[PDB]
RNA sequence: CAUGUGCGCAGCGAGUCCGCUCCGCGGCGCAGCGAAGGCCAUCGAGCUGCGCACAUGCGACCCGAUAGGCAGUGAACUACGCC
RNA sequence: GCGGCGAAAGACCAAUCGAACUGCCUGGUAGCUGGUUCCCUCCGAAAUGUCCCGCAGGACAGCGGGCGCCCCGCAGGUCUGCCGCGUAGAGCAAUGGCGCGGCGUCCGGCGCCGGCGCACCCCCAAACUGCGAAGCGGCAGGGCGCGCGCAGCAGCGUGCGCGCGCACAACUGCGGGCGCCUAGUGGGCCGCCGCUGGUAAGCAGCGCCGGCAAUGAGGACACAACCUCGUGCGCGGGCAAGGGACCCCAGCUGCGCACACAGACGAAGGGCGCGGGCGCGCCCGCCCCGAAAAUGGACGGUGCUCAGCGCAGCCCCGACCCCGCGCACGCACAGC
RNA sequence: AAGGUGAAUUCUGCCCAGUGCCCGGGUCACGCCGGCGCGACCCGCGCACGCACGGGUCAACGGCGGGAGUAACUAUGAC
RNA sequence: GGGGCCGCGGCCCCGCUUCGCGCAGCAACGCCCCCAGAUGGGGAGUUUGGCUGGGGCGGCACGUCUGCUAGACCCCAACGCAGACGUCCUACGGUGGGCUCAGCGCGGACAGAACCCGCGCGUCGAGCACAAGGGCAAACGCCCGCCUCACGGCGCCCCCCCGGGUGCCGGCGGGAAACCGGGGCCUAGCGAUCCCUCGCGCAUGCACGCCGCGUCGCGGGGGUGGCUGAAAAGUUACCACAGGGAUAACUGGCUUGUGGCGGCCAAGCGUCCGCAGCGACGCCGCUUUUUGAUUCUUCGAUGUCGGCUCUUCCUAGCAUGGCGUGGCAGCGCGCGCCAAGUGUUGGA
């Protein structure tokens, strides 16, 4: 039989595009305490958060 | 040809949809390592053990 | 059937009529290193599947009875084919 | 498919085209003879014109 | 198959079976003769063949006969009085792997070298060689003569003496 | 075409066969039997070629599948996704 | 591309999709279908047996042809003789059924009724037989007689060697035996007689013989099989089957019978219809009723009422048959 | 991410035997080890996943029975 | 799961980092590699018999045996008839001796329909494992004694085998012996090559010895019942191809069971009264408008129901024309005859 759609969606051309991602959201690795200002609260495509 | 559930003359599964976790990919369709099935009706404590 | 344990019959080695102790012949297990056991074993190794037939339509519920005859004089061994039976006792 | 099972039609006509040939004549054979009789007949043929007592006087014990 | 016949052993089941035809066979023969003539003209005084030993054939089917061997052993060349490296410079073939097995094959080949070197005339260089006017030997040097075996005879009164 | 068998023809015949090659003690035959150890005749015309018929392998009297495989090419129609 | 893609239809993926297209393997394999190319001459089948994942196929055997060799007597036959069979018929005598009476120092019930017994009898039998055909089958019709040797067999013979002597065996026909190689065939069908299943069948399945297949020609109106009868190319004769009003070759003489758009599909049952016969009833011929299908129409047609149904006498026509002749071809060649 | 059902409303009963899934604690392969041997060997033992056994689970696959009597006529059968 | 994957420490456990890794972590495990189990229609190949009044389902004249079919040698077909076999038996085998069975009769305490015994008769009606047939009475049955011929080696025949028959040389048993016995009274009760296994071999290790580490020969056995012997589940209405009128699903043809129609007989019904009209029980036909049966034609295709439309034909006559009959007063109705000209509707 043909390949089921579950295996067929595992191929990497079905993943979401990288251009929708605003950036990697990592906690900064800091030696000393870092003081930041929240500059903007933005929306990412797909992400409700 | 499309699916393990892909059936005939009446829309039914036909075999247990709880599949093993050691199943081949292409067989892992439906409830893939189901400890139980059916409506829960209970606390987390009564169902997990 | 019921067979006696003892039977005076002709001994090929004695060339006499001597008493023979009677028991049933049962087939031994197949040895490890017969030429057909070896040839089948070398054929089975690898990715070859089942290279020989396995009979699946059996029909016979009996085997032919074979008696071992052991000479009390010679300690000679010889055999006799009797009829097919389901059951046999000695004595 | 279902067809004819058997006939003997044209078999007698076939069997008489080259005729019913007889048993073909041969040399007389010792096949089927009594063994004690055949053994003794050959002993009589072996010592045919010379007797056995004269034969074993020549060739020693013939057995 | 139908009738009484020997069972067929015809092996043309493979479609990869080739056929080697022999249409070059008369042409290769004239090429082979021409190269042999040109070899003889390249080595004008020197014989076209090496001197090869007489060896006995191997198995029990064939040890009744002798054939022409590959080369002489170095111990045969030494007993004949030659260094085997010198023996190759004159037209003698040398076999390093044949074993000196017995005195009869040894002494026959030692004599075979001695007869050969006695039959040689040397020349100074190539120009002296080509102008010699010496007829060169064509064919195998001292081949073993094939003969029907002569039947030896003894007297009948001597039969019990020789073979009791 | 190869290899057989049968028949016919041909040469020689206890021998026979030029055509691998620069020169077959290579094959078969002159005698078989047995798994073998062993036995060995009371004994027998073959060898080679040519031709036909026939058997078999080969595309195999000619033409014919649906299939199977190996290696490739296409998303200009159309399906979906993205820009 | 055993991949895609699919709001899912196995949809779509270049007019191609339940696995695209191109090239190759590849002239894939086919027990299946189709086709398979000159002439004459000589001969000429099988559709059966056994086995086979065998049933649309094979192999072996049988049958055909070709090639041989060998002189051994040969036969789809009759006669004579001896054995074999268990069918048709016949039989209830045993086995197994069928049925009533009759009989009774039998039993039961109330002289009767019922059982049982016996004897007669009845209807019977593919899986019954005290009998048993027609019909078939086997075998024999040639070597014998005497004598001598041999044997380990035997116990007083039997075989086998050898010699001498005798000798050609019912009828009729006639050359025969054996070997080698190879084809085709292995769906058969029909008739006769004998059957099996089936309500039956242009059904199905057998036996024997003959046919068709592969057999023309004549006659059947036409018509694989029926009848005659075989068949080179002609000529002459004579015929067969079948016919002899006209189609259409060939008919006349006499004796009957029948009237129904009959002859020209038919049953049980009928007919003061006619003709004969026997004792009003039967019998025999012909006729009538029973007797109704769908295109208009079929004794073959025309037609026929002596062209129908019967008979007798003489005759005639009619095949490639038979005979004779001639030629061709084949043969082992005064011929066939 | 994998499935089923297919808005709502009203509901979604019973069944874990079978099969499946899940969970938990006798049998089994090679190697190892051991015996034996001059060696090949041969002979044995130990064992995991699994099976087995025990348990869970049906909005997992699915499944969801008979026979008798019995009331103020009968009929029906609450029983 | 085991092994390989070259690290240190300490008590399989715990640290460690310097290997490795998806790398601030994990950590000498594991990745990885090598063997070995387990699972595995996710996938790959392939298979899924035949006979057959089409095929399927069913059943096996698919191997063997008996009686019949079978038509008087033998042979002889059908999804023909009636059955059977695949086992069973140390006796139910071998043999010797004796005996006579089934059944009937008449006697005999308890004792009865049926206990046991006796006498008389008793052609086989009994028994002989079983299916059937054949066979058999001082036996081929029953009983008892002694036995194990239910044996080895060579043959031969009937002959695919299976099975059986018959010899020879040994070895025996029973019997005084002749004799009999090579399993079962006879006819069924069984199985190739290769492989395995056992017994036996005056076999063998192709450079030579040795080691059962093997190989052979001979004879058994382990088995193919689809029984001359593949190792094998389905589905396809998405289907493909080669074909088949060798073969089904229409028509046609043969047949006519069934369907339809018509006769004959006359028990009986009909107030009386067989026949005004019916008509049982039976019997004889016809038809091809039903359905079967069959498989002859067609499968390189004859478009498969019904209707609509439109034409024609048959008569076994519904109406219309003429009649005969009545259990016909009239009216009507029944029955029958001749005649196929003209008709035979609209609707749920
Ligand atoms: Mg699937
Ligand atoms: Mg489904
Ligand atoms: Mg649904
Ligand atoms: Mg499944
Ligand atoms: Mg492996
Ligand atoms: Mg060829
Ligand atoms: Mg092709
Ligand atoms: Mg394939
Ligand atoms: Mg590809
Ligand atoms: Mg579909
Ligand atoms: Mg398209
Ligand atoms: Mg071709
Ligand atoms: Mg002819
Ligand atoms: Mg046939
Ligand atoms: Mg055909
Ligand atoms: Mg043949
Ligand atoms: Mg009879
Ligand atoms: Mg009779
Ligand atoms: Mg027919
Ligand atoms: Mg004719
Ligand atoms: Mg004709
Ligand atoms: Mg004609
Ligand atoms: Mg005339
Ligand atoms: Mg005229
Ligand atoms: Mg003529
Ligand atoms: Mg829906
Ligand atoms: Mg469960
Ligand atoms: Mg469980
Ligand atoms: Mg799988
Ligand atoms: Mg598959
Ligand atoms: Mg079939
Ligand atoms: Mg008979
Ligand atoms: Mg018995
Ligand atoms: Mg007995
Ligand atoms: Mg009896
Ligand atoms: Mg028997
Ligand atoms: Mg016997
Ligand atoms: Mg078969
Ligand atoms: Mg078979
Ligand atoms: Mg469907
Ligand atoms: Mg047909
Ligand atoms: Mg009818
Ligand atoms: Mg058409
Ligand atoms: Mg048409
Ligand atoms: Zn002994």
């Amino acid at each position: 039989s043909k390949v089921i759609r579950r295996l067929r969606l595992l191929k990497p051309h079905h993943r979401p595009k990288a251009m929708w991602k605003v950036g990697e959201t990592r906690i900064p690795v800091v030696s000393e305490t870092m003081h930041g200002v929240v500059s903007e609260i933005v929306h990412e495509r797909g992400k409700v958060a | 040809v499309d699916h393990p559930h892909g059936g005939g003359n009446k829309q039914h599964i036909g075999h247990p949809s709880t599949i093993s976790k050691h199943a081949p990919p292409g067989q892992k369709v439906g409830l893939v390592a189901a400890r139980r099935t059916g409506l829960r009706r209970g606390s987390k404590k009564v169902l997990n053990k | 059937v019921n067979i006696p344990d003892k039977r005076n019959t002709h001994c090929k080695k004695c060339n006499k009529h001597t008493e023979h102790k009677v028991s049933q012949y049962k087939k031994s297990k197949e040895g490890r290193n017969g030429q057909g056991t070896r040839r089948y074993r070398r054929k089975q190794r690898g990715y070859h599947g089942q290279t020989k037939p396995i009979l699946r339509r059996k029909a016979k519920v009996t085997k032919k009875l074979v008696i071992k005859l052991r000479c009390s004089v010679c300690d000679a061994k010889h055999q006799q084919t009797m009829k097919r039976t389901k059951h046999v006792e000695f004595g | 498919a279902k067809r004819k099972n058997h006939t003997n039609h044209n078999q007698n006509r076939k069997n008489h085209r080259n005729g019913i040939k007889k048993v073909k004549k041969s040399a007389p054979s010792f096949r089927g003879l009594n063994h004690k009789y055949l053994r003794n007949m050959l002993y009589s043929r072996k010592y045919n014109n010379i007797g056995r007592a004269a034969y074993e006087a020549e060739h020693g014990p013939q057995q | 198959m139908k009738h009484n016949n020997t069972l067929p052993n015809n092996h043309f089941k493979k479609t990869a079976i080739r056929f080697k035809t022999w249409f070059n066979q008369p042409a290769k023969k004239e090429k082979r003769i021409q190269l042999r003539k040109e070899k003889a003209e390249k080595m004008y005084p020197m014989p076209v063949e090496k001197l090869r030993p007489i060896v006995r054939c191997s198995s029990i089917r064939y040890n009744i006969k002798q054939r022409l061997g590959r080369g002489f052993t170095p111990e045969e060349c030494r007993a004949a009085g030659l260094d085997y490296n010198y023996a190759r410079t004159i037209g003698i073939a040398v076999d390093m792997r044949r074993k000196n097995m017995n005195k009869e094959t040894f002494d026959q080949n030692v004599e075979r070298i001695k007869v050969y070197t006695s039959r040689l005339t040397f020349y100074k260089d190539r120009k002296e060689a080509k102008a010699s006017g010496a007829a060169q030997h064509i064919g195998k040097i001292m081949p073993p003569k094939k003969t029907p075996p002569v039947v030896q005879t003894i007297k009948v009164e001597e039969i019990a003496q020789k073979f009791p």
